RNA sequence: UUUUU
RNA sequence: UUUUUUUUUUU
RNA sequence: AAAAAA
RNA sequence: AAAAA
RNA sequence: AAAAAAA
RNA sequence: UUUUUUU
RNA sequence: UUUUUUUU
RNA sequence: AAAAAAA
RNA sequence: UUUU
RNA sequence: UUUUUUUUU
RNA sequence: AAAAAA
RNA sequence: AAAAAAA
RNA sequence: AAAAAAAAA
RNA sequence: AAAAAAAA
């Protein structure tokens, strides 16, 4: 391989700083994606009617 | 599977929370200059392009920056980015360069879990620094 | 159909839910209705569970 | 194998259809202005250039995209997708960009299974955005 | 045309219902086909979202016996249908078609 | 699957094909004169009601037959199939009858991978005798 | 069993009057010295091979012997260039006689995806050879 | 794959060949029957053209079968008899078959022993067929030589 | 220990026996490749012809049976366009309507597709027969044929 | 390997 | 990281 | 085997 | 069990 | 051993 | 996965 | 191994 | 790929 | 348990 | 795995 | 099998 | 296996 | 349910 | 099961 860049990841699943992504092409993006949702909600009702 | 309506035997009435958080990954673009630094706004991420207007605070976790706009003659394209926290900016140049002239250039940061706090719209994500008028964006950040 | 639930205690809220099957999930745009609702009370409180797109 | 013909001990008359489906990957070109959505619409399915003159309707599946001319000048290519259903349309700009200014830009979407339904030349598959020209689609579709 | 308010009538116990989800078509020969001639039936399926085209044919290999054809409809096209609504179209060379039409009332 | 529309990170453009193979069974009858053999027309596979109108060529794979109409009085039905090739027809009566006069008489035979080039719509499949004056046939070919 | 049994028949089977038959058909042509002659295919149908019935025939593999004797001073050569409808090869797979008292042979085989039918007035391959008759055994189908 | 061009065979000494091999085959043909008399089968309806069999002067009979070619009389059910017929000796037997559906053929067959199995020639009988039935049809798998 | 051989350095004789069968003009398999001038919007027959020639060692051929045709562009495409390439299989008992199209995702790159040709169409070809028709917005594309001359 | 039953 | 044909010693 | 540390 | 580096 | 190819 | 009859 | 038999 | 089954 |  | 052709319980 | 990510 | 049905 | 077509993302 | 001819 090579030799390093200092970015000091300790012990992987515990930094303190922050660390280069090595990014590469230009993903998929979507500014306005899906939701799934529980919308909780009220609606009013007649005695003896449907709404 | 079924192919009718079922019953759904329910109880009592559930914890509800109609304004929920949203982790997303979002892309936007910022104009670059020649040798300056162009301060990354927070606010860019609440638009209603992105869904995201009802929310006035986001925890950033990492951000990348791809280059839009072809560099200028006989260069390689370059981006570089500087995280910026409120409690202390950094001084890091996270720097990526294009092997073609023609390929964009890319690089990113990974914000700690120590830092990932909120940000409003007035404050700044990080500096970019390029030799191409555009740099694209994409932010993967946690809106509350 | 009218999926209904009473409640036992005069004190308790009634609740009763419905499934749709998968065979009639599609998208509903604003014009739309999902269902009736009939109760003796006056307000009723509504969970749907959706995606939104 | 065999070098001549054999005996085919047939019985009763079987269950026919000189009209079956045909499960396709439809290629074909659509004209894309800049800053402006185009509705593919499903009728371009139907034509003599497929062999599907002979459907009304066919079950769209998955689109996919692609930058069939260059970009404008120090672009990279892009081109969005927007689905669009008869129930309702959808609001998602499903995007992809090309990371060479000579490559194109790709992007494609998959259908749900509770969403496929029939469409007839009058509907419209989703809408095209690209800073190209012209975009290329393949529609992976069931004409019945 | 066959119209899917055949459905709902009194003498399946279904006149209380006015949707109904067809899951599938299947039908015979109810008559005698013409002389000289071997029954045939044809379905062609009819959908709210798109008409189809196909011609899913049984034809009878004996005069005296009928013919049997039917068709599936998939999971993603078993929406409902109203009284106003048609679910196929019936071809043959008899004078009668007798259909079982397995469906889904709500 | 799901209930909402995904994203396709497609690649490159694929390699299509807007006018591809078929192979089918063609339902199609043909009129029979009594003790008299009629050459099958292989432009009756390619109309517009088998959606095969866009086709100019078919590989024809085997055939089979069925007696369409009642026989004579007093007799049983039977239908006979020699096959015809451009490089040679034969000399095969592949014959079969019926043991209920009310029944269809059904013969068929395969044609073998050696023999199975293109034919025209000029050319002919085949020849039918019985002694009912209609057949139906099922072929099974492949369009190209 | 040593007497007649009874053969329960059901319904009345598939039949076909005319069948195909698979054949090896030996037959004999004439050469002259230096000339290609084409074996003509209407050889195979004839009533001295029971085939005066057939009109068409698929070749799958050729094979040749010297039937006379070769020139004086030599030894027995043949070669064989097959010929097809839809383009004639060069090749001449060629067997020659180690001893001048015994026959040369060569064959060659047709593979599957030339193995279309042939009429009378085509020709199934070229003979050449130093002897004035060379026999042929063609193995084929008839149809 | 297979072999696409045409290969070299190496053949040795000149094989045993044989122009006339034989045959065994199933030959079907029909015969006309009258009601209540028997009808003698020729074995010389065997050797004709349309069956290429015209070049055999002998065949070896294995097993015979027959079917019902036309429809029965008037509220009857078909049927048809076999009788086995040999130079060496005629036998006895009538194996029938009888429909059970009017609209059905009748069918029945025998099949001959290995000790019978010689050859017959166009002169001679291969056996007798009753039907009420104006018409039968034959299937006879033999052996041509 | 010793039983070391399959390295000769002089001649050594081969005990030969009866003359064996022999053929002066066999077959060939190969992968001939040509190019075509090629017309916008117009159809190029290519021809079976440019197979037999003395720049591939197949002037002596006659007949040759096709097994694949691959073809890719040879020059650049128009301004603004990627490069595309269609092929449309030909048969002398009936001639195919398939286009197989391969495009370029690279103005720059080579636009390429191709097809196989089953067992049961693999027939001999001579010079005056046609292979495929060949579509291109450049004016020139490069083929690359796996065929046996025969 | 090369030369020999 | 997987084949059809020109000759071809040796297990 | 650099610089930090249950 | 034989030879020739 | 020599001629398509394949990630 | 039964087998027996000429290229 | 010849003619009648026994739960599709 | 031809005769009498294919369980 | 009722269906095709 | 799905759409149409052929096989086999 | 949604939307994010050694 | 889907729907309706008892603890 | 032979080919053509999304992929176990 | 079946009289007849056989059969360590
Ligand atoms: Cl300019
Ligand atoms: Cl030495
Ligand atoms: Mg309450
Ligand atoms: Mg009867």
């Amino acid at each position: 391989r090579g030799k390093v860049k200092p970015n000091r990841k300790s012990t992987g699943d515990n930094s303190n700083v922050v660390t280069m992504i090595r990014a590469g092409s230009y993903p998929k993006v979507n500014p306005t994606p899906t939701w799934v949702r529980a919308i909780p909600f009220e609606v009013s009702v007649q005695s003896g009617i449907a709404f | 599977n079924s192919n009718v309506v079922t019953m759904i035997r329910a109880g009592s009435y559930p914890k509800v929370n109609p304004t929920p958080t949203w982790v997303r990954a979002i892309p936007f673009e910022v104009s670059v200059q020649s040798g300056i630094a162009f301060k990354v706004p927070v606010g860019s991420l609440f638009s209603a392009n992105f869904r995201t207007d009802s929310f006035t605070s986001v925890t950033v976790m990492s951000v990348r920056a791809w280059t839009q706009l072809t560099p200028p003659v006989n260069e390689y394209s370059f981006v570089r980015l500087k995280p910026l926290f409120k409690t202390g900016d950094s001084t890091e140049e996270f720097e990526g360069r294009a092997s073609n002239i023609n390929t964009r250039a890319s690089v990113g940061y990974r914000i700690p879990t120590n830092l990932r706090q909120n940000t409003v719209a007035a404050d700044n994500v990080c500096e970019v620094r390029s030799n191409c008028r555009q740099v694209a964006l994409v932010i993967s950040c946690c809106f509350n």
